[PDB]
């Protein structure tokens, strides 16, 4: 996105587009760390069973220590994952 | 090209006279935008007399429709069965009304 | 257990409403959990401090940026041909030619033109350099911090005042009348004498030397002697140039009247004497209520004594002491009423008698101000009438006010409401009737058939004031009148000279176009007061709903049954009343704007001839003076009126959203949301996210406020963009 | 109670017919509180021509 | 025709038979006395 | 939840119970009225505040009143 | 004169408003023959429009710097402008109102009054219509008598 | 007399609709309705849709008590039947609701003492100055 449509599309065009993709990453991390800050106070809450109907173990997708490692995954994935759209299109 | 279509005149009172504008052909009035003048040319109308005669016919037709409406409620009101003849209604409306309509028009 | 900390009831709300109300409930003390009279008064007091601290910080902010980013010094040297800088702009969104465009004045980047009249204010008071602005900015910031301090200070149990102290009304009245009004105006007069007057005479007097500089040659000899006339011995000459020695006198206190001819503002000597004079009346009068000395009046006794014979006013004012001293909303109603009147008072006297040097030469500033204070006055008035009924509901004691002026007021309220209705319908019918009549005659090309009533009564008043145009020869017009002969050798020469200069705003010329618009404004007044008064008096009970007082000040309705009860609450009455506020002051501000615009333009005959019909307003006011505005950009290029035109459309867009929230109501939107909340919950991936706060439609009362807010903001912003862009 | 069909003024302030006239239909001779059943010519907002009142909330005039 | 006359004496009919009267009256008077701003 | 009260002017015509969509009101014996019965509101935690009850009352003035109060998940008509 | 404004009988602008309007219609009338229909209208309007101006000059209204006749609304140069008409209204409005009063009261006592607001008793109304001619003499006498107020 | 037992019985024929249950039934209180339909005749789904009733005992599942008392009044008025209905909680508990005391609330049943019953005229309420300095309202006195 932030390469070809931006203000410096008609020129620093991909350096311009690079760290701007690295940004919505870090804000999502605030959004997802702040999303997590409110919700989980005591234990998880999901549809426990499968389609088969037997009581399977509950997922850590929804928990106190859950969304933390996701919010971390969204950061380290995002920031690094951004760098490789401008090591391949630029460098 | 050089006359503005007009078919309304104002009476001379209360300054409304000014509404009778310079519309051409030596006539003073309100310029119409209904598009009747062109209909009339398309229908082949040439003189006013013809317009008068068409007008009187429409008035008779108005009388006939009013008569029809009183009749089909107060003397001879059709039965539910009647109104439900959808196939017949559809056929007659498609073929008589639209069909014979545009046919005779095309005449 | 959750925020709202102050409400269990709202805190247990499972939805997004909890949030909204929480924001909305924040300042309503009486409605919070476990509240007492003590906590009420104390929180109110602290809140007052808080307000003051925000005000002083705000004022300091202005001074700060004028000093730091403005061209204050370029203005003083040349006030006539320099556009006063408010602030610098650093906008990363601007394009190349935008940055060029907004670089006005002597600025090294983009700048905005001040239309606040703070320049002429300052400048007239004595402010000369950026340094002065900086020192004032520091001071007032210090006062802001001090006020904040003070707020938390009387929060501690040692410094917590008692309710008895809050109820000591006599003391507060004495102190405010003598000290806050008397002393502070005396001290100002001190500032005018010591700093402003010398500054206008071209002698820069500062903290470092005032004490060493004589304002008068034989100073403080007249004062004690009783030879006060010496203070008025030699005023500034008619050829005096402001801020310079040339033509300057030595007098410090005069009654000259009229204006300083080059600046066209009131004489700082007159202003000095004015502030001093009022100061004395305040100081003497502020020793009137009884406190800790035994000498003074009883409020209660005065009020209870004033009951006329043969019970034409019932029990008179018996019981009003208690119902006022108890009721806080009553005090806020009186306060807001008076404040609203004086706000318009200020607006109407300031324009016709401008007090600042080289104001009134600034068109845009004047227009901006006069619109400002009339809208502020309107809102303040609606608010006065909004704590009117809050009294009527929550506070009134029917037994304790038995047969008083207040209870008797409630008694014949149908008469009051119905007669206001008459007065508004009369005006509405006739004024509109005479305008639309005037338009039809204009349309048919017969303007000679117009109904143009000449305002004989105002033209009479102007004559009594000394304008000679109309040739009635009354009072200050007629040379053979005691009123003339008395003060002819006092100030009337300055006065009469000013009233009859028709290039100034002082008692403008009046014709039939003035006549119609004032009755439009009267329609404005009477109808808004109809809504507000009706809302106040029927806040307690009606025939449709006798138990309304059990519900309170804002409620959606009382159901669809027995006819339907939408917009039944006094809340909603005030809501309805705001729209007339808006419309009425809309009319007044237009009236104002045009009648000046045509004066400045040099053709008053444009106004007199087109103000007699409404197309005239549409064509010659609205259509003409937006020409430049709407051009701020086009497909070809751009100019400096970008922001106003942007904001013009911004205001319109705000204005139409408001219509959305006003017209369409809840049931649609909730069911909309109802399908959306299913939609989310069976959308995969998105499934993994769920809300904490259940999504719900805004309330009725919420919809009511949110519409009103958008409407008002759009109103104000749109006009402001128009007013400024056109006048500039 | 009042005699049947007598013209009676209402004195209950919270009524739609307050200080207005109605006719008595029948005063219930029992231990009921509002025995005086009144019917009026003009309806209220709630489409009702009739109501019940106590002996101190009527005055035959 | 007791019935037909009651209908002619209905609110919307009377209003119209009244307004065409007090309209004409005012159009009429504006004909023979045209353009008044006095009397 | 919302507050619902029945006053003593009740005739016990039962329209307010019969009208309710959420069964808040009921009829109880009493000694005050010709119908020997009065209305009662024992289930106001389920009360939504839609005011059908009020619209249904024949008494002047109404002998049921609904005061909209602190709002809970049920009173806000939620199915989600 | 009053408020310094000129009289229409003398004033220049007013007499130049005559000229402009007339000389608008004479620029139209050129585009038609003299025998024609619209020429008799553009002559008749002119005659009427030129008569109209003459009849305010004879009336003696005050015309301003605008050229338009302004009005006087208090006392005696210009009584007929407002002071006389004013009574005209209060009469005919009082006429309408008091007829309407005498109708509603005259119905009031007749089992169902609401029917007479819709199927109006015409021959009742048309008798009250004429009775309502002398209304101020009745209106006063009714304020005296003390049947006017509830 | 005894409130209803809470057994397993088959729900009536239905292709399914979007108007039905959601997250609220899983982590809040959903609602269950019981009745003995005589024949198989169609009914209006209060959360949208056509649905055929079955003979013998029929139970439905809803997430609001309005959806019960809209249906029950549609089952009671049209077909002239008589349904019972009660709540459910997500840990497996039940709350018996209607008819609470066997008798429906409109016609009188002994053993249902009066609640929120003010014993004065409404205009005999006190003014809301006389209920400040509390957490109280205008009617309860
Ligand atoms: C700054 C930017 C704005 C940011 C936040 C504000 C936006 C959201 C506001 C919408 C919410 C309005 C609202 O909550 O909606 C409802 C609210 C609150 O209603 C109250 O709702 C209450 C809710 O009750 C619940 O809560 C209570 C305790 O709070 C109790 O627990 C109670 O038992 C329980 O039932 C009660 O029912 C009360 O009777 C009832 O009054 O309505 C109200 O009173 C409104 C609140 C008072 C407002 C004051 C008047 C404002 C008039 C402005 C005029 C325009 C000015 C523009 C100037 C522009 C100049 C440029
Ligand atoms: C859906 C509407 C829409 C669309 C399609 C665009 C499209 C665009 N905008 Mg955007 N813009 C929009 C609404 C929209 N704008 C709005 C509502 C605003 C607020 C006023 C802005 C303010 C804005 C700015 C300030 C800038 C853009 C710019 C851009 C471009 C780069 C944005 C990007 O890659 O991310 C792109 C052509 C950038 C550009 O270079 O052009 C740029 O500088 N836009
Ligand atoms: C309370 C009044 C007030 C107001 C309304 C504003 C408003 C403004 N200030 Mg601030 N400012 C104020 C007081 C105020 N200032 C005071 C008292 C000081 C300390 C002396 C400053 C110091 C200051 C600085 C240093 C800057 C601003 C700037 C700004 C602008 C951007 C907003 C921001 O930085 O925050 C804005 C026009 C920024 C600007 O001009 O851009 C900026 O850089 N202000
Ligand atoms: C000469 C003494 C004096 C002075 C200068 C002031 C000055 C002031 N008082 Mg007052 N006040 C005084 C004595 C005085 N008070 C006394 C003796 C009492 C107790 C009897 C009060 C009780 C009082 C209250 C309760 C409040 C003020 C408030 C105010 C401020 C009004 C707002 C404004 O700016 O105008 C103002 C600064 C208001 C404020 O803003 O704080 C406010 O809430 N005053
Ligand atoms: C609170 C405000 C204030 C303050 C602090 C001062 C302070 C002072 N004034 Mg004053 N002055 C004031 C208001 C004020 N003035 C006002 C309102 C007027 C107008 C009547 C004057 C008019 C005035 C004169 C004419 C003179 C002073 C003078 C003085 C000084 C001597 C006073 C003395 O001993 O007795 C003193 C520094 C004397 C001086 O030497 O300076 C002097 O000649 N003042
Ligand atoms: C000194 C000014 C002043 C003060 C201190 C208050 C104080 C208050 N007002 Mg406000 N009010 C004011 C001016 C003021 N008002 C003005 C100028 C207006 C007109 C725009 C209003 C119109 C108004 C209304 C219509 C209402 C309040 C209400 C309130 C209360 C709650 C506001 C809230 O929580 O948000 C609070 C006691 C609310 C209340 O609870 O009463 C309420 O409904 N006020
Ligand atoms: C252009 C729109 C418009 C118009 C022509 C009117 C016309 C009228 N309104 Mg207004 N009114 C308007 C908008 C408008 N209203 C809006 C938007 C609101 C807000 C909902 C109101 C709220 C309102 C109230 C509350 C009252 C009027 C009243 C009146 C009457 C005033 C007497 C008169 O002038 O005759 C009149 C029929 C007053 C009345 O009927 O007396 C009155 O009390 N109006
Ligand atoms: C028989 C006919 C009749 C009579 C004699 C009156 C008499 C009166 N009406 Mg009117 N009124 C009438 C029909 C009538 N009304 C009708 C048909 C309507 C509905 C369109 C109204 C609507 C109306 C309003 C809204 C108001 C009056 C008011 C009044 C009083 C003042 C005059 C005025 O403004 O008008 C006056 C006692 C005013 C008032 O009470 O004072 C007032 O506010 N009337
Ligand atoms: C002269 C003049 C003037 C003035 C005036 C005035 C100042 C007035 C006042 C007035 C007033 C101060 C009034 C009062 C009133 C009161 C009352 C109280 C009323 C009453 C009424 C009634 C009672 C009525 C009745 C009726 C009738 C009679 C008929 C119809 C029906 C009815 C029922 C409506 C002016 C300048 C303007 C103009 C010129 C002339
Ligand atoms: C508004 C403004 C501002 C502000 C202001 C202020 C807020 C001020 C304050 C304050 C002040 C600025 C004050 C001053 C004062 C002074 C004084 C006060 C002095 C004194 C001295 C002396 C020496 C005296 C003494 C004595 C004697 C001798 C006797 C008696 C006693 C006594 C002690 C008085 C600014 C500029 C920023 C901006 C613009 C405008
Ligand atoms: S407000 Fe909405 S709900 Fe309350 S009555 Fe009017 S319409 Fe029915
Ligand atoms: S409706 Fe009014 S009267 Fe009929 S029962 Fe419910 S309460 Fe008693
Ligand atoms: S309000 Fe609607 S729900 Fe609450 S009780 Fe009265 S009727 Fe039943």
């Amino acid at each position: 996105p932030f390469i070809k449509l931006g203000p410096l599309r008609n020129v620093t065009a991909e350096i311009a587009g690079s760290l701007s993709a690295a940004g919505l990453v870090l804000i999502l991390a605030l959004c997802l760390s702040i999303y997590g800050s409110a919700q989980f106070q005591s234990t998880p809450s999901i549809g426990v069973k499968t389609l088969s109907g037997r009581s399977v173990a509950r997922d850590p997708l929804f928990s106190a220590d859950g969304w933390s490692e996701f919010a971390a995954g969204f950061l380290v994935g995002g920031e690094a994952g951004v760098a490789w759209a401008y090591v391949c299109t630029q460098i | 090209t050089h006359i503005k279509p007009s078919a309304q005149v104002v009476w001379p009172i209360v300054g409304q006279e000014i509404l009778n504008g310079d519309v051409g052909g030596g006539f003073q009035g309100i310029q119409i935008t209904s598009g009747f003048f062109q209909l009339w040319r398309a229908s082949g109308i040439t003189s006013e007399l013809q317009l008068y005669t068409t007008a009187i016919g429409g008035l008779v037709m108005a009388a006939a429709m009013f008569f029809a409406g009183w009749f089909h409620y107060h003397k001879a009101a059709p039965k539910l069965e009647w109104f439900q003849n959808v196939e017949s209604m559809l056929n007659h409306h498609l073929g008589g009304l639209l069909g014979l309509g545009s046919l005779a028009w095309a005449g | 257990k959750l925020f709202p900390k102050f409400s269990q009831g709202l805190a247990q709300d499972p939805t997004t409403r909890r949030i909204w109300y929480g924001l909305a409930m924040a300042h309503d003390f009486e409605s919070h959990d476990g509240m007492t009279e003590e906590n009420l008064y104390q929180k109110i007091f602290a809140s007052h401090f808080g307000q003051l601290s925000i005000i002083f910080l705000w004022t300091s902010g202005n001074l700060f940026h004028v000093a730091w980013q403005g061209n204050f010094e370029q203005w003083v040297t040349d006030p006539v041909h320099i556009r006063p800088i408010a602030h610098a702009i650093w906008d990363p969104h601007f394009g190349q030619p935008a940055v060029e465009a907004f670089t006005r004045g002597g600025a090294s980047g983009p700048v905005n033109i001040s239309t606040s009249g703070v320049y002429q204010w300052w400048y007239t008071i004595g402010m000369r350099t950026n340094q002065d602005l900086y020192v004032g900015s520091v001071f007032l910031a210090l006062v802001s911090a001090i006020f904040l301090f003070a707020g938390w200070l009387h929060l501690q149990p040692n410094f917590q005042p008692s309710l008895s102290w809050f109820k000591d009304a006599e003391s507060r009245l004495n102190h405010h009348l003598s000290g806050l009004f008397g002393v502070s105006s005396l001290a100002w007069t001190g500032h005018l004498v010591h700093v402003a007057i010398p500054e206008s005479r071209g002698q820069h007097v500062g903290w470092d030397n005032f004490l060493s500089v004589l304002p008068h040659p034989q100073g403080l000899t007249p004062f004690f002697t009783g030879n006060w006339a010496a203070y008025a011995q030699s005023p500034d000459t008619a050829s005096h140039v402001f801020g310079t020695a040339q033509g300057s006198g030595q007098a410090i206190l005069t009654f000259l009247g009229g204006f300083h001819p080059q600046t066209q503002s009131l004489w700082l000597t007159d202003m000095a004497h004015h502030h001093l004079a009022i100061a004395v009346i305040f100081i003497v009068a502020g020793h009137m209520y009884r406190t800790n000395f035994g000498i003074g009046h009883r409020m209660q006794a005065i009020l209870e004594a004033h009951t006329p014979p043969s019970g034409s006013l019932g029990a008179g004012h018996k019981g009003l002491f208690d119902t006022v001293n108890n009721s806080l909303h009553f005090q806020l109603g009186l306060a807001l009423a008076s404040v609203g009147t004086i706000t318009s008072l200020v607006a109407q006297h300031m324009y016709s008698l401008p007090p600042y040097a080289f104001q009134a030469i600034d068109f845009t500033t004047q227009a901006a101000l006069y619109t400002h204070h009339q809208y502020i006055a309107g809102f303040i008035m609606c608010g006065a009438f909004a704590h009117g009924a809050i009294f009527f509901i929550r506070d009134y004691d029917p037994e304790q006010n038995k047969g008083n002026v207040l209870a008797r007021m409630l008694d014949h309220k149908e008469a009051l409401i119905s007669h206001l209705s008459w007065v508004s319908l009369f005006l509405g019918f006739h004024t509109l009737g005479l305008y639309v009549h005037n338009d039809v005659m204009q349309a048919f090309g017969t303007p000679e058939k117009q109904i143009l009533i000449e305002p004989v009564f105002a033209q009479w008043i102007q004559a009594a004031h000394g304008k000679a145009l109309y040739g009635f020869d009354f009072l200050l017009s007629s040379k053979t009148s005691a009123a003339f002969a008395n003060g002819q050798s006092l100030w009337l020469p300055g006065w009469l000279d000013a009233i009859n200069n028709n290039q100034n705003s002082l008692f403008l010329t009046i014709g039939p176009g003035d006549f119609l618009v004032h009755h439009a404004i009267a329609l404005g007044l009477h109808t808004t007061t109809l809504i507000l008064v009706k809302g106040a008096l029927d806040a307690r009970g009606s025939k449709l709903m006798p138990d309304k007082k059990d519900f309170g000040y804002s409620f959606p309705c009382d159901g669809p049954g027995r006819g339907g009860t939408c917009d039944i609450s006094a809340y909603d009455a005030f809501y309805l009343a705001v729209f007339w506020m808006l419309n009425t002051i809309g009319w007044v501000t237009f009236y104002w704007h045009w009648k000046h615009l045509t004066l400045w333009q040099g053709n008053v005959a444009q106004f007199d001839e087109s103000s007699t019909y409404l197309m005239g307003w549409l064509r010659d006011y609205l259509w003409l003076n937006s020409s430049q505005l709407i051009n701020g950009y086009n497909p070809f290029g751009m100019n400096s009126l970008s922001v106003w035109a942007w904001t013009f459309l911004f205001g319109h867009l705000i204005y139409a959203t408001g219509f959305m929230f006003l017209i369409s109501w809840r049931g649609y939107w909730q069911e909309l949301i109802e399908t959306l909340v299913w939609a989310h919950e069976k959308t995969p991936l998105a499934n993994l996210v769920y809300w904490k706060d259940k999504p719900v439609a805004l309330s009725i009362v919420q919809a009511r406020l949110v519409g009103l807010a958008h409407f008002s903001v759009g109103y104000i912003f749109t006009y402001a963009a128009f007013l400024i862009a056109s006048t500039s | 109670g009042p005699k049947r069909g007598s013209l009676v003024k209402i004195l209950r302030p919270e009524s739609y017919w307050f200080n207005q006239v109605g006719k008595v239909v029948s005063v219930d001779q029992s231990g009921v509180r509002y025995p005086v059943v009144v019917r009026f010519e003009n309806q209220n907002y709630a489409g009702v021509t009739t109501n019940n009142y106590a002996l101190d909330e009527v005055v035959a005039a | 025709m007791k019935d037909f006359t009651t209908y002619l004496s209905t609110a919307p009919v009377i209003a119209t038979i009244w307004f065409t009267f007090t309209a004409g009256l005012l159009i009429e008077i504006n004909r023979y006395f045209p353009d008044p701003l006095v009397f | 939840a919302h507050i619902v009260k029945i006053y003593d002017t009740c005739i016990g015509c039962t329209q307010c119970v019969r009208a309710c969509p959420l069964d808040v009101l009921e009829m109880v014996p009493w000694d005050g009225c010709k119908a020997s019965q009065m209305a009662s509101a024992p289930r106001t935690e389920d009360c939504v505040g839609c005011k059908r009850c009020e619209t249904a009352c024949p008494t002047d003035f109404l002998s049921v009143r609904v005061y909209l109060g602190s709002e809970s998940t049920r009173s806000m008509g939620l199915s989600y | 004169d009053i408020a310094g404004l000129t009289p229409c009988s003398e004033s220049k602008a007013y007499a130049k408003l005559e000229k402009k309007e007339l000389k608008t219609l004479e620029k139209r009338l050129k585009q038609y023959e003299a025998d024609s229909a619209p020429a008799v209208a553009l002559k008749a309007t002119m005659e009427r429009t030129k008569a109209r101006f003459a009849n305010y000059a004879k009336a003696g209204l005050l015309c301003g710097n605008d050229g338009l006749p302004h009005l006087i609304a208090d006392p005696y140069g210009h009584a007929g402008e407002v002071f006389i008409p004013t009574f005209g209204f209060l009469y005919v409005a009082g006429y309408i109102g008091y007829v309407g009063r005498q109708y509603l009261i005259a119905v009031k006592g007749e089992a169902k009054p609401t029917d007479k607001e819709i199927i109006i008793d015409v021959p009742l109304a048309t008798k009250l219509a004429w009775q309502g001619a002398g209304w101020p003499l009745a209106a006063v006498q009714e304020l005296q008598r003390g049947t006017l107020l509830e | 007399t005894v409130p209803t037992l809470n057994p397993d019985t088959p729900s009536p024929i239905f292709g399914g609709s979007t108007g039905g249950l959601l997250r609220k039934a899983q982590t809040e209180e959903f609602y269950v309705i019981t009745w003995e339909a005589k024949k198989e005749q169609i009914f209006e789904m209060p959360t949208g849709g056509a649905a055929i009733m079955r003979q013998g005992p029929n139970l439905l599942k809803f997430g609001k008590k309005e959806q019960c008392l809209a249906l029950t009044t549609q089952l009671r008025n049209k077909f002239k039947l008589t349904p019972c209905f009660y709540r459910v909680f997500p840990d497996g508990k039940v709350q018996y609701l209607h008819p609470a005391d066997g008798v429906y609330p409109e016609k009188v049943n002994a053993g249902r003492v009066g609640a929120n019953q003010n014993m004065r005229r409404i205009g005999q309420n006190v003014n809301p100055i006389k209920v400040k300095f509390s957490g109280r309202m205008m009617s309860p006195a």
